[PDB]
RNA sequence: GAAAGAAUUAAAUUAAUAUAAUGGUAUAACUGUGCGAUAAUUGUAACACAAACGAGUGAAACAAGUACGUAAGUAUGGCA
RNA sequence: AUUGAAAAAAAUAAUAUAUAUUAUAUAUAUUAAUUAUAAAUUGAAAUAUGUUUAAUUGAAUAUAUUUUAGUAAUAGAUAAAAAUAUGUACAGUAAAAUUGUAAGGAAAACAAUAAUAACUUUCUC
């Protein structure tokens, strides 16, 4: 809600297809205009982004996916395992 | 006017300024100024407990250690004398890493060296 | 000459006067003083008229 | 003026009067900085420290356990010796500085549950010396800063003039961040991870490094600052790059102490200790 | 759940709007702020996410201490203790909190902001703290009020006085005004809040309106004046207005003669002092105190030595200054006093 | 002589107005050498990296654990160890 | 037992003071910051210091107006 | 006030309106703004009106009307880099030397370098 406006001038150069892309995935905020009532105040507008809310930024080759935290041991129950417990201090008894 | 390097200087330097970029106020009505007090009132107190938790565990451990050390002193000298070492330059293997959010394709190495 | 005197005249148009100096190219020097004539603060400026060093008016607007 | 003569007067009762709140003046600089009312909030605990509870877990207790000594008393540092008052010249003399300093050094502590070492402030010095030349090299360099740490950096000015170095007093020359807490430990995580691996012949950090209480520093050359993955993400953005000091100040009573701190967050340490 | 049974616990803590408790506790945030008013502007308002499930967490949280504090609080046998626990367990109700904050302290309405329960009693004291005593004490001491009359204060009660009587308009004084004779031409009332945990039945009090600076020409120098003398007041935490309603014409030691300055006499302190009276133990009841009518005097009055003969603690305090205008003559023809002396415009 | 960007008049903050820098920052997901993932708060837009050169790969992070890519290319039918061995007399040096 | 605050003690006037040298200055007279830009204003100035005269210096107070300060108050150019 | 969502009110302060008094008070209503300011044949966004695709909404594209982009530093009552040298209000403390640290070296910058007894508040055994 408190954050800056994204500076996409900066990171995206304009007439760059990698910017065209951005925008592409990015939705532009309601501008005012006269004539028209706005029942959610009128469209306060800077760099575009409406000032008067919290702004969301949509964004070798391959997606990274994390693995999952429980593990095949977890599920098990081995108490002699090491991988047990990944989150959690672990002693021998 | 300016030069194509005297602009990119003005974008980065635009980058970090808040000219124009931030939005407005957070404003709040009554009841909810009271609520946010009310979760950071009761945050903050559990903070504050978990450090006396921390730090009671940390003074138990270090009573521990003493009761200990005093009791070897008593029966075994030498056995004292070893234990109570400057350890100066000691340092932390580099296995025992900090802690990732999510963990590695191999979780545990069983050999080594 | 490095520091010139100047006859401040009062606005509020009793006659009063009050001099000062200033260096030869400073800006035009007007204040507010008593004029015992009127029983006020009221402004003063200078009657003659003098070249001043000119500044360049520091722009606000930001231009280009 | 009638006069310069400077003289509190003395009062007759103990409430401390705070003049800042009978003013109207300010009133929403009356509000902490930690008040949602104030313009100065800011979203502090946003997220879990992951270096800080690392270190509440595992290391402490074995930082403690460390510098557990025996009956360990305190050592006094080197302070203002007093006269002897064996002249009557000595009667309101101020005292003799210190032994072998001319400023007084601090007491060593043993350590305990409460003032075991721990991270206290990192801070990153960026003073680019070709900016003599070029103001804009200055500007270049505290982005580059904001970059890497997510924190506002503070330009650095020319405090001293001297002619063999080009160097003119009050130019403004490359910049530094104080970062604290979760910045801070973050940008520490990163540094572990991601950048001084990435550095060839890295040994790691000098032993004979450090201030002589629980302070820390070492350097990285503008070859380093691209393998930050915020600069190496757009180098052609990056052209010019900056070395920079970074200072780590830790709340260890001893620079030794420091080190192994330095150590249980994965920084390696490699020359002969002092 | 303790802070929602009112069995044994005050009604006050509670908050008597419907609609704000609504808001407060519910399980979606879906409602829109009792506090706005107007519709258009309900409509713009968008309060910050998830901030409802978080804040039941931190109530349950803080309720369950509150819970745990009354456990002890109950065993408690000593006052203060019992006092200090009660505080504890409920300073960070919201309910009370929204009271506290959002209604007038100075003329509290007992169904809202009841000063007899301990928490509201104590969130007053720390709000007088915060302000209104500070000022005070700085009024106290840049007028020299303090050692002038009394040495010192060790400020308890906040005293706020008013002159209702005299022109029509309310208004309460704030510390160290220039009032005009109209204004101060008939008596002041006082308004004795007091924070401290105090036996309400038994605890009297006296009330000392003084004036440092009358001159006297014999000594080349002032004398104190005693403008109105107040003694054995009863005071309850929400019954505090010193009135002609409450006070009796036994307790009036000396009954108000109005701040008269002369001409070029200078600006004169009237500064109101408001002691407690000593507690005697084994005697039930409001143990009163008899005052030597003929030995106090008003054109002279040590005040110190009248505190130190009747045992007294100047608990509070509040100051006004009067000079001379051209009501002060017609003011002395209402009082019947003279004339009124003129002095010389220099202080030679 | 000086290279410099000339200030413009200064921006009058009023005391009590002046609001902290919250720049924006997007959760990014950096996939070490090895599968760990680990989030950081980052400016630059990209919600994944994923490193080849870290500590998790280093060896002295862990003891106890395109010039030669062409060469390879065009020097592949041969195979260019044992042909260390066969080239590697320590005689001559 | 811990955290935070209020701070106190010791030291310092060796820095800094538009400028010489001396005296003073952290209770700061030094430094930062808001407002301001007014008191680098108008008539009477006793009384002192100094003092051959001519001059010089500090200045209470009275009256008119102004600026800052919640107030107390402070400002009739500059620590001298 | 109309619109969204699913009888009222009880502070301070600000704003609007009214009146009380040789008292800058009170009453009722409401909680705005808060880092902006002219000038852009070229970038980006919105809305309106058309046309084509899978009465419909998405998607694409044309015109019109707007909105944004002039990208520029202080974000702290800033505190010994440089800059307004006289007023007032609020607040703070310098320097040297020492130990270090990328180029940095005797000499550039940044960090660190006296003591907590008692007191208040908070959490806790
Ligand atoms: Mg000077
Ligand atoms: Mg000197
Ligand atoms: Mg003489
Ligand atoms: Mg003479
Ligand atoms: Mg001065």
């Amino acid at each position: 809600r408190l954050m800056w406006t994204f500076p996409a001038y900066f990171y995206f150069k304009k007439g760059t297809v990698a910017e065209h892309k951005f925008l592409s995935l990015q939705k532009g905020p309601i501008s005012k205009k006269n004539g028209i009532w706005f029942p959610r105040g009128i469209p306060d507008i800077k760099h575009g982004r409406e000032r008067s809310t919290k702004q969301e930024v949509k964004l070798v080759n391959r997606p990274v996916i994390p693995n999952d935290r429980i593990t095949e041991a977890d599920r098990s129950n081995d108490m002699k395992s090491l991988e047990r417990q990944l989150s959690r201090t672990l002693y021998l008894l | 006017s300016l030069s194509p390097l005297a602009q990119r200087v003005v974008t980065q330097l635009s980058v970090m300024s808040a000219s124009r970029k931030q939005p407005k106020l957070l404003k709040l009505a009554r009841e909810d100024l009271i609520k946010h007090q009310t979760i950071e009132k009761c945050w903050s107190i559990y903070q504050q407990q978990q450090r006396e938790r921390r730090n009671l565990q940390l003074e138990l451990q270090y009573k521990s250690i003493e009761r200990s050390m005093n009791l070897l002193q008593e029966l075994s000298p030498r056995l004292f004398e070893a234990a109570n070492a400057s350890e100066k330059g000691k340092r932390f293997p580099m296995e025992m890493k900090v802690p990732t959010d999510f963990p590695p394709n191999t979780l545990w190495h069983y050999n080594f060296r | 000459s490095k520091n010139s005197v100047i006859k401040l005249l009062s606005t509020a148009a009793s006659g009063y006067s009050r001099y000062i100096s200033i260096k030869k190219g400073a800006p035009l020097v007007t204040q507010v003083r008593y004029d015992p004539v009127v029983k006020r603060h009221v402004l003063f400026k200078e009657a003659k008229k003098r070249k001043v060093a000119e500044r360049k008016p520091l722009d606000f607007l930001r231009t280009a | 003026p009638k006069s310069a003569c400077s003289l509190v007067k003395p009062v007759h009762h103990l409430v401390k009067i705070d003049k800042s709140k009978l003013s109207p003046r300010f009133p929403e600089l009356k509000y902490d900085k930690s008040d949602i009312r104030s313009p100065g909030f800011k979203p502090k605990d946003t997220h879990a420290d992951r270096l800080n509870d690392h270190y509440l877990n595992t290391l402490q207790s074995d930082l403690l356990l460390i510098n557990y000594s025996h009956n360990a008393a305190v050592v006094k540092g080197l302070k203002q010796r007093a006269w002897s008052g064996d002249s009557p010249y000595h009667l309101n003399r101020p005292p003799k500085n210190p032994r072998g300093s001319k400023a007084q050094l601090p007491d060593i502590h043993p350590i305990k549950w409460s003032n075991i070492p721990g991270l206290e402030s990192v801070v990153i010095n960026c003073f680019v010396r070709e900016a003599r030349e070029n103001q804009l090299l200055a500007i270049t360099a505290a982005l580059q800063l904001q970059q890497i740490t997510g924190c506002k950096p503070h330009p650095i000015f020319s405090k001293n003039d001297v002619p063999t170095w080009k160097l003119r007093k009050g130019h403004q020359m490359g910049a530094k961040v104080e970062l604290k807490g979760k910045e801070m430990s973050q940008f520490l995580s990163t540094l572990t991870e991601i950048v001084l691996p990435r550095i060839r012949e890295y040994k790691g950090i000098s032993n004979q490094s450090g201030n002589r209480f629980g302070g820390i520093s070492f350097g990285l050359t503008a070859e380093d600052i691209k393998f930050f993955p915020e600069i190496d993400a757009n180098q052609d953005s990056w052209p010019k790059t900056f070395g920079m000091h970074i200072n780590i100040n830790t709340s260890a009573q001893l620079d030794y102490q420091a080190r192994t701190l330095l150590s249980g967050f994965q920084f390696p340490f490699f020359g002969e200790e002092k | 759940h303790i802070w929602s049974d009112f069995t044994t616990r005050p009604s006050s803590l509670s908050i008597q709007s419907s609609k704000v408790k609504n808001y407060l506790f519910q399980k979606k945030a879906s409602l829109d702020p009792p506090s706005i008013s107007r519709r258009s502007n309900r409509i713009k308002y968008s309060p910050p996410e998830h901030i409802d499930e978080i804040f039941r967490m931190s109530y349950d949280f803080l309720e369950q201490r509150s819970s745990k504090f009354y456990e002890l609080a109950n065993k408690t046998k000593n006052p203060l203790k019992k006092d200090a626990l009660l505080i504890k367990a409920e300073i960070n109700n919201p309910e009370v909190q929204y009271n506290f904050q959002f209604n007038n302290k100075l003329n509290n309405v007992k169904d809202i902001i009841d000063y007899d329960v301990p928490v509201y009693r104590h969130l007053g004291k720390q709000h007088w703290e915060s302000y209104g005593q500070m000022l005070l004490m700085q009024r106290l001491e840049t007028l020299a009020a303090i050692p002038d009359t009394l040495p010192t204060l060790v400020p308890r009660a906040e005293v706020n006085i008013k002159f209702p009587f005299s022109t029509g308009v309310n208004k309460w004084i704030e510390p160290g005004e220039f009032l005009s004779s109209n204004v101060t031409s008939m008596r002041p009332i006082f308004k004795i809040q007091e924070y401290e945990l105090v036996n309400v039945e038994k605890q009297l009090y006296t009330v000392l309106i003084v004036n440092p600076d009358v001159p006297d020409l014999s000594n080349d120098s002032f004398k104190t004046a005693l403008c109105y003398g107040l003694v054995n007041i009863n005071l309850t935490y929400n019954d505090n207005l010193i009135d002609p309603r409450k006070f009796h014409s036994s307790n009036i030691i000396a009954d108000y003669l109005p701040p008269v300055p002369e001409k070029n006499a200078g600006k004169q302190r009237f500064v109101v002092w408001v002691f407690r009276q000593p507690l005697i133990e084994d005697k039930q009841g409001p143990n009163m105190l008899e005052i030597d009518r003929k030995e106090l005097s008003r054109d002279d009055f040590d005040i110190r030595q009248f505190t130190k003969k009747y045992n007294l603690t100047a608990i509070g305090a509040h100051i006004w200054r009067s000079e001379w205008d051209a009501k002060v003559a017609a003011v002395r023809e209402k009082y019947g006093l003279p004339p009124g002396r003129v002095f010389s415009r220099v202080r030679r | 002589t000086r290279i410099t960007l000339p200030r413009r008049p200064a921006k009058k903050i009023q005391l009590g107005k002046s609001r902290p820098a919250i720049y924006h920052q997007f959760n990014v997901k950096m996939e070490l050498s090895d599968g760990s993932v680990v989030i950081r708060r980052s400016q630059y837009p990209k919600g994944e990296i994923r490193l080849i050169q870290d500590q998790r790969n280093n060896p002295l992070w862990n003891p106890s654990r395109g010039s030669l890519d062409r060469f390879n290319k065009r020097y592949s039918s041969l195979f260019s160890t044992v042909e260390l061995s066969e080239e590697n007399k320590k005689k001559t040096q």
